[PDB]
């Protein structure tokens, strides 16, 4: 379930310190990041037969006029 | 890119399953027996004005030949600059090609 | 990050030859740890602060003070810069560089808008080759 | 000297140059090909007129960088397995008969295989 | 009548400074064009999948502005003119009365390969193969889109172009 | 047959006349491509030795599947020509 | 929804005196118009000369047969009709509309390759 | 131009080169020629230029003007058109716009001159070097375009140096030379009709009442394209010139007549009598103030000087072209600068005509 999540628990970027308290007192929700992803974490290592057959078993095309019908 | 042996001879043999996947046909093959009879070509052509870095230069290489290098800053002039001959891409595969070899040996385990 | 914290920190360590060129070009005072330089001459900085965000924890300096090109910087170092390798390209183990049998100039740029671009040319002889002129008069 | 720039021939009489920009390559003056265009000839355009010799794209010829390198040799067998010399990432595995007594190229990289007995004859 | 005209004076872009005027000019120029290469806004003509990619350099990752690039809609008001995406023939008469319109000095940049031959569409009933055909253009930016980099790569070429510009200079020594 | 759907089909005056068209089979169907034309048809770029061409018929084939349905689409189109028997 | 100017529906006639009156008066309407195509398109030729090319247009093709490809030429025609009085055509596709356009003998064709 | 400009396919040049054209005349054709049209970012040039590259003939343009070259590549396909930067007084840029030329064109032609070039010093200086540097590259033709009243004892400068200019090519190209002469041509931002469409025409009276034959620019591009493909063109004097004789005070009210513009003319400036000395005087001093090319001292002469018809010379009948009257044209190529538009076609020209001469 989607609730409320603090901070602390979403890798971006905090504050560290008494302006961590700043921002708790001035922001309107607290518990929103800035968005800057985490340099420390993110992106941090670079990337560096008939059993099993069934086309030829495709169905068919059958077609139904007022004959067959 | 067309990139090139270690020891030095080319890697191309001349498939032209190159300028048969091509989706814009960009890529213009021909060849014959070269001096020493193996099999290479004399002509090698890429309108990169024509191309659409599909990728299937890469995945269709039986030998790894034709590679697509991590650059794009080559923006040119003239038009005319723009359609690599094969020293062109020769050229350019010399000169990329440490870099192909981190794109390629990053990119092994999952080909 | 952006504060004037970090432009003074970074100021005073690299002094101010080095800041006024990034004061000319880069329009971002910034330090970092040396991580060597390409045969072309561009030097690779890698940036140890804690406070950069994301992609700007390596930069180059250009040779040049005026001008800057993006294609001088050498194709080893290029995908560093990129951040798609952790391994620098003067780190590399010798069982993974490139060893080339035929000789490896210095770097040369992207040539437009000089005389030495590049010229297409058509590398096949025409198809069809024409008949010598050639005379055996009445026997 | 007008006559082989434009001639395709196994090897060069004369000894090459780096600095000739009229040699299809620098380390090979006649071309490797009888329908490739001399270099000499294709230079000769209205395109060239300005533009720098100097330059322009030329990269060593591949039918050097591979005679120089020395022919490999088997030993007690007559089967050569060439696979690119370079693990998963060359070309197709190939295996190659020594029946015949001379140098075979591989089909792909052109490296050259022997036995043990006709080392002294294929060399020679 | 008496003429003798010198073999060996250089052409404009080899020719160096002599006298003082030399100087004068090409302070004139510098500064005339260091205003263009500053102020260079473009004009938003995105007609295709090209489009993202000149959207994306005004995205808080690259920032445009922060080169002085402000993307003006009118013609009047860009000396530039990114022709990016396909150029269809319903559209080619229209483009040539956009691109007519711009005062002079106006630059083109050609971004993507639909723009400068043709691309993937090369072999259509209905697609101009290469702007070119139409508008002259001053540098060709290669890609499938070409990315935001290689973009601002392309840009920043044609700024070491304009530069370059000498024309102050050129009517005090090559009029 | 008797229609002139030529003035509909809104192709060039030179297909109603100046091409010929084949209808031969290749080994079930039928298929319709326009003859080469005299000169143009393939000339060697100058530039980069591509095939260039002016015949805009060069790259049309149609697969048919009986062939007095390919000789119906030609009669209706008012097109020109002829009729190849394949070897037995 | 609602249909723009100068349109109508797509009807398949079924009589042959009906459409003989139709195109009559749609002949006349491109010659009411003709001084305003000089005027939209700023065209270099005068009133008269449109007339004429107009007249040069409607008499080629006067000839026709078949009723039911004579619908598809009164329907097509309509569209021309539609596009040029709704000024949808650009100035250059008209202005080449009217600039198109005996022929040689035989050795004047082989030497310089014919066709 | 229609399909396919050239007589034949195989054209054999007088340096025995054999070239083959290939396409049906197309954009993506060829002509296997190779044609230097100097001067090419000019008026007369742009015309030149556009028609040689649009049938397959590769172009070398050398330009002293780099923004100026810019627009004549879209004529061309990829290759077509080339461009060498160059300056009459540097001898190793001429030669590199001649080295691979098979046609060499001379458009070259001053009236006024500057702080750098007198007239001499180009309608001759230019010239000279450029055809004596051509033959010596084995150039197999040269055309080479003068006044159309060149005369080596005249005492009008333009006049007096485009004859000498004829002499003098001539003494260096050799007996292979043409000399084309054209008349003013009118076309889009024709230098000609420029002066007749500005509104503060100081000394328009006297400006004006100098005579023409006016001929189609048009024409004269396609006649320098005719005499290009052409080896039996050799030689030769042209002088290329419109059936109907117009000047320019007929042609001024004629042309302010279609532009319609009671009070006005009095008070805009379009008549401004000024004392002889006056205007010479005026051109005097803006020769030393001016930074762009005004009127000069020796359009002042030209001015009492009519067109004269040279018998020595061939007309565009010898090259099977009839030349085009100014009526049939004139009115489109100032239709920029003009309820319900009043178009005035060809023979309405002569009714205009008729209105301006009746007092
Ligand atoms: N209807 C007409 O225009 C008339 C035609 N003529 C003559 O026909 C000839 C064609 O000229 P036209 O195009 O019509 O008019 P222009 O004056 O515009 O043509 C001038 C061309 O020659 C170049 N030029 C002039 N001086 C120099 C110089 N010192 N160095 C290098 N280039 C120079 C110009 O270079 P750039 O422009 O790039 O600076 C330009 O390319 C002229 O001689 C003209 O006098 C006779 C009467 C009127
Ligand atoms: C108030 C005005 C201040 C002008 C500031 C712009 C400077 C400028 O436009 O400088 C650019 C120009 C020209 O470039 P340069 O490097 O001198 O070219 C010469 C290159 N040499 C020296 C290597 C040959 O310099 C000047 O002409 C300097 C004098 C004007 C101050
Ligand atoms: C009163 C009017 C309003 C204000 C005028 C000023 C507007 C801005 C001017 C922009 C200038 C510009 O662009 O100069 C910067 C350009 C960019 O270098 P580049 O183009 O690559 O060439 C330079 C490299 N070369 C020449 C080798 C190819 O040149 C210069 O480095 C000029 C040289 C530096 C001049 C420093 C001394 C003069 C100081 C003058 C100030 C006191
Ligand atoms: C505002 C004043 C304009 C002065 C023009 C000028 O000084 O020009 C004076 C002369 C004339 O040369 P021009 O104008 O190129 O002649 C061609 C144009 N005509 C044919 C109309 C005459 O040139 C010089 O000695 C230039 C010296 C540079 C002075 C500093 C500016
Ligand atoms: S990358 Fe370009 S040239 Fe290569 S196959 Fe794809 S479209 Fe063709
Ligand atoms: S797939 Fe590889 S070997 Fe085959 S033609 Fe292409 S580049 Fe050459
Ligand atoms: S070049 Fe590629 S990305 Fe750009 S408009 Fe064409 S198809 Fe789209
Ligand atoms: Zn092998």
């Amino acid at each position: 379930s989607g609730g409320p999540v603090p901070v602390f628990k979403k890798y971006t970027t905090g504050s560290k310190g008494i302006w961590e308290k700043i921002r708790q007192l001035l922001t309107l929700v607290p518990n929103r990041s800035t968005g800057n992803p985490l340099v420390k974490n993110y992106r941090v290592p670079p990337p560096g037969y008939y059993d099993r057959d069934h086309r030829r078993n495709y169905p068919r095309l059958v077609a139904f006029d007022q004959t067959k019908v | 890119a067309l990139r090139r042996y270690p020891s030095g001879e080319e890697r191309c043999i001349a498939c032209k399953l190159c300028e048969a996947v091509c989706p814009a046909q960009a890529i213009t093959i021909e060849a014959e027996e070269r001096i020493d009879g193996s099999r290479r070509t004399y002509k090698y052509d890429i309108d990169m004005t024509k191309c659409i870095y599909c990728g299937y230069c890469q995945e269709s290489c039986p030998v790894d030949a034709i590679v697509e290098t991590p650059n794009v800053e080559y923006a040119t002039e003239t038009r005319e600059e723009l359609l690599y001959n094969k020293e062109k891409l020769l050229a350019n595969g010399d000169k990329w090609e440490q870099e192909i070899q981190y794109a390629l040996d990053a990119d092994a385990p999952y080909r | 990050s952006s504060s004037i914290q970090r432009t003074l920190r970074n100021l005073w360590k690299n002094g101010f030859k080095k800041s006024f060129k990034q004061l000319q070009g880069y329009n971002d005072i910034k330090s970092g740890r040396l991580v060597g330089t390409d045969s072309f001459g561009n030097k690779f900085y890698e940036v140890d602060d804690p406070v950069e965000i994301h992609m700007r924890t390596r930069f180059v300096e250009y040779t040049g003070f005026w001008r800057q090109d993006m294609s001088e910087v050498e194709p080893g170092w290029h995908y560093w810069l990129a951040y798609g390798t952790d391994v620098p390209p003067n780190q590399l183990k010798p069982e993974e560089k490139s060893v080339r049998a035929y000789p490896v100039k210095k770097h040369v740029p992207n040539l437009t808008y000089t005389d030495g671009a590049y010229v297409p040319y058509n590398t096949a002889r025409p198809k069809c080759a024409t008949w010598d002129p050639k005379v055996t008069e009445r026997p | 000297s007008t006559k082989e720039l434009t001639t395709a021939r196994i090897k060069d009489i004369s000894k090459p140059d780096e600095n000739n920009l009229q040699q299809q390559a620098p380390n090979r003056i006649s071309p490797w090909s009888k329908s490739q265009k001399p270099r000499a000839e294709a230079q000769d355009n209205v395109r060239f007129a300005v533009k720098d010799l100097a330059k322009q794209p030329r990269p060593y010829a591949a039918i050097d960088l591979i005679y120089k390198q020395p022919i490999r040799y088997i030993e007690h067998d007559n089967v050569a397995v060439c696979d690119g010399n370079g693990g998963a990432q060359g070309h197709p595995k190939v295996y190659i008969n020594l029946d015949q007594n001379k140098a075979i190229p591989c089909g792909y990289c052109g490296l050259r295989f022997a036995q043990a007995a006709f080392k002294e004859d294929i060399e020679s | 009548y008496s003429s003798d005209l010198p073999t060996d004076i250089p052409v404009l872009s080899k020719r160096p400074h002599t006298n003082l005027l030399d100087y004068t000019f090409t302070t004139f120029d510098k500064m005339k064009n260091w205003a263009r290469k500053s102020s260079f806004w473009p004009m938003t003509f995105g007609l295709a999948c090209c489009a993202v990619e000149m959207m994306h350099v005004s995205a808080p990752r690259y920032d445009q502005d922060r080169l002085g690039i402000i993307f003006r809609a009118s013609p009047r008001q860009s000396d530039i003119m990114i022709v990016a995406g396909t150029v269809t023939n319903k559209m080619a008469p229209a483009l040539r009365q956009v691109y007519d319109q711009m005062p002079y000095p106006r630059w083109v940049i050609s971004m993507g390969s639909c723009a400068n031959g043709g691309g993937y569409y090369h072999y259509s009933y209905s697609v101009v193969r290469g702007v070119d055909r139409i508008v002259p253009v001053d540098i060709y930016v290669p890609g499938c889109p070409p990315t935001s980099e290689a973009l601002m790569y392309g840009v920043f070429q044609l700024q070491k172009k304009m530069m370059d510009g000498q024309t102050h200079r050129m009517w005090y020594r090559s009029y | 047959t008797d229609l002139a759907k030529e003035l509909v089909s809104g192709a060039p005056k030179e297909l109603i006349t100046e091409r010929v068209a084949r209808i031969y089979q290749e080994t079930e169907t039928w298929k319709i491509d326009w003859d080469i034309l005299n000169k143009g048809n393939r000339w060697e770029n100058d530039l980069m030795g591509y095939q260039s061409s002016s015949d805009y018929m060069q790259g049309t084939i149609l697969k048919f599947d009986t062939r007095e349905g390919a000789i119906r689409f030609a009669k209706g189109q008012g097109w020109d020509y002829y009729i190849q028997e394949p070897k037995v | 929804t609602n249909p723009t100017a100068f349109a109508q529906t797509t009807r398949y006639v079924k009589d042959s005196t009906e459409m003989r009156t139709l195109v009559l008066n749609l002949y006349r309407r491109y010659l009411r118009h003709s001084r305003g195509f000089v005027n939209n398109y700023n065209l270099d030729i005068p009133a008269s000369q449109v007339r004429t090319k107009i007249r040069q247009e409607f008499e080629r093709q006067r000839f026709v047969k078949d009723l039911p490809l004579k619908n598809v030429l009164y329907m097509k025609a309509q569209m021309e009709f539609q596009e040029l009085v709704n000024f949808w055509k650009q100035q250059c596709h008209v202005m080449q509309y009217f600039e198109s356009i005996k022929g040689d003998s035989f050795v004047q064709k082989f030497l310089k390759g014919a066709q | 131009v229609s399909t396919f400009p050239l007589k034949s396919d195989i054209n054999i040049t007088k340096s025995g080169k054999t070239l083959l054209s290939v396409g049906q005349g197309g954009r993506s054709s060829r002509t296997g020629f190779t044609a230097t049209v100097f001067g090419g970012t000019g008026f007369l040039g742009r015309v030149v230029v556009s028609k040689l590259a649009k049938h397959g003939t590769n172009v070398v343009v050398p330009f002293r003007n780099d923004r100026a070259r810019r627009q004549l590549k879209v004529n061309g396909d990829l290759g077509v058109v080339n461009f060498v930067e160059f300056d009459i007084r540097n001898l190793k840029s001429i030669e590199d716009s001649v080295k691979y030329s098979d046609i060499v064109i001379n458009l070259i032609g001053t009236e006024h001159f500057s702080k750098n070039f007198s007239i001499e010093d180009v309608n001759i200086g230019a010239a000279e070097r450029i055809a004596k540097a051509a033959k010596e590259a084995g150039v197999s033709r040269l055309i080479h375009v003068s006044s159309y009243n060149a005369n080596p004892s005249s005492s009008s400068d333009f006049y007096a140096t485009k004859g000498i200019g004829e002499q003098v090519v001539r003494d260096n190209f050799g007996p292979d030379a043409t000399i084309v002469r054209p008349a003013p041509m009118y076309f889009r931002n024709s230098p000609f009709l420029n002066e007749l469409l500005q509104i503060k025409a100081l000394g328009g009276n006297v400006i004006f009442k100098k005579e023409v034959y006016p001929v189609h620019a048009l024409q004269v591009g396609e006649a320098i394209e005719r005499i290009a493909f052409d080896d039996a063109t050799a030689g030769q004097t042209y002088e290329l010139f419109g059936k109907e004789r117009y000047s320019k005070k007929e042609l001024r009210e004629m042309i302010k007549h279609i532009i319609h513009i009671g009070y006005y003319p009095y008070s805009a400036g379009f008549y401004l009598p000024a004392p002889e000395p006056f205007l010479y005087a005026f051109a005097l001093i803006r020769q030393y103030i001016s930074s762009q090319p005004r009127f000069n001292v020796d359009q002042l002469k030209r001015s009492h000087i009519n067109q004269e018809i040279d018998q020595s010379a061939k007309t565009f009948t010898d090259l099977g072209m009839v030349p085009d009257e100014l009526s049939e044209y004139l009115y489109r190529y100032v239709k920029p600068h003009i309820q319900n538009r009043t178009v005035y076609s060809k023979e309405d020209i002569e009714k205009l005509r008729d209105y301006v001469n009746t007092p």
